[PDB]
């Protein structure tokens, strides 16, 4: 694996170039034309995901089967840290595309969505108040793909403790101290597990809500 | 599986 | 208070405040099994309460900010509790001394939540985790499940048990390097212990819709 | 609430 032999900054630069496009949507909203434009969106972005993880460096040391599973588990975790980190310089709303910025009154429209959309805006809102940067946004993403179905395995965790030392060495550089350091990466960390709730309770809805890849990877959950 | 296929290339 | 508390006196509070190991009524049916796991979960969720209030920082939140924080972790804390007691027994989680199952004598679909706690406990086997460090990791959970779905305080209180993470580290003879690698490692776990509570309340809400009156008010918090 | 009764 050449993922491990990577140091620092090569890492983070290998992680901000393989970053997938921002999407746009299909140009009132009903139940089913927003989920309409939701499912069209989030199909479209996941084949740029899946070449997406191919970049991620050491993703493609794995088997196929090892692949596919982590895939599997954490497709939406990613589309929500994505939307999250994509809705930060919008206070309150969600921008799902650069034009489709919905609000909470927008969530309404879909009986039970709106659970789920108090929890994103509180993620953005986290980490807006965080200043989270870029180059720890694609590190926390990385780490969603690896960490999410892992215990569902040595290479992975060597793979993980190197993004480990890639945000420790990213908060080095804003010049936070030691006991900062560990402060923001536990911070930040304990956001996926909230980012992890998200999407269980997302998926609950979307395969009792019910494109052939989007059901497959929805079956997955079943 | 689709995700197969688009692992693949 | 808890701010003002250093990281050896931090240990020793949360060492101090944790709850007893119980018994089971064991000694079989798919629901003779459940009413076993389910008398026992509820009769810890009574000392889970008052364990909840002796985490530093806990009483200073709001009745209604501690209800939320319960309701929301309960179950996490349940298996985080159970993964901790399994450590010592591969392949097999002890419930109870007296209740010890392993794969074969896990209910419809309860076989998927056996594996990925059984996964969990080789993990902290693996990472050979200390009774300090599992203090700090379920009162994580308690303080940090909630958080987001009601905080200044509670996120001051969650960086002193990082601090207090990373020096039990610095004790144990781990570099800069390892003491970051490992609390990334603990925490991450705590996403799958999320994940496994998520399932598991999925799981529970299906029996109610085939205890006790606290089990079923805490199956109610998560709809 | 029980949970509320028994934190108090
Ligand atoms: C298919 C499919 C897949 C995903 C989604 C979703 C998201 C999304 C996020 C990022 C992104 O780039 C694209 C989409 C977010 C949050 C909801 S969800 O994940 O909370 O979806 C629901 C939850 C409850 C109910 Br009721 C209805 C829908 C929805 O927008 C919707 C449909
Ligand atoms: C009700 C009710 C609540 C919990 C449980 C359970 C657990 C448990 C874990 C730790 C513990 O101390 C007690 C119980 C774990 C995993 C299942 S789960 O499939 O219920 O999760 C079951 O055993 C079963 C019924």
């Amino acid at each position: 694996s050449l993922a491990l032999s990577l140091t620092a900054d090569q890492m983070v630069s290998a992680l901000l170039d393989a970053e997938p496009p921002i999407l746009y949507s299909e140009y009132p909203f009903s139940e089913a034309s927003m989920m309409g434009l939701l499912t069209n969106l989030a199909d479209r972005e996941l084949v740029h995901m899946i070449n997406w993880a191919k970049r991620v460096p050491g993703f493609v040391d794995l088997t196929l089967h090892d692949q596919v599973h982590l895939l599997e588990c954490a497709w939406l975790e990613i589309l929500m840290i994505g939307l999250v980190w994509r809705s930060m310089e919008h206070p309150g709303k969600l921008l799902f595309a650069p034009n489709l910025l919905l609000d909470r009154n927008q969530g309404k429209c879909v009986e039970g969505m709106v659970e789920i959309f108090d929890m994103l805006l509180a993620t953005s809102s986290r980490f807006r108040m965080m200043n989270l940067q870029g180059e720890e946004f694609v590190c926390l993403k990385s780490i969603i793909l690896l960490n999410s179905g892992v215990y569902t395995k040595d290479h992975i965790h060597r793979v993980l403790d190197k993004i480990t030392d890639t945000l420790i060495h990213l908060m080095a550089k804003a010049g936070l101290t030691l006991q900062q350091q560990h402060q923001r990466l536990a911070q930040l960390l304990l956001i996926l597990s909230h980012i992890r709730h998200m999407s269980n309770k997302g998926m609950e809805h979307l395969y009792s809500m019910k494109s052939d890849l989007l059901l497959e990877m929805l079956d997955a959950h079943r | 599986k689709i995700l197969h296929r688009l692992l693949q290339d």
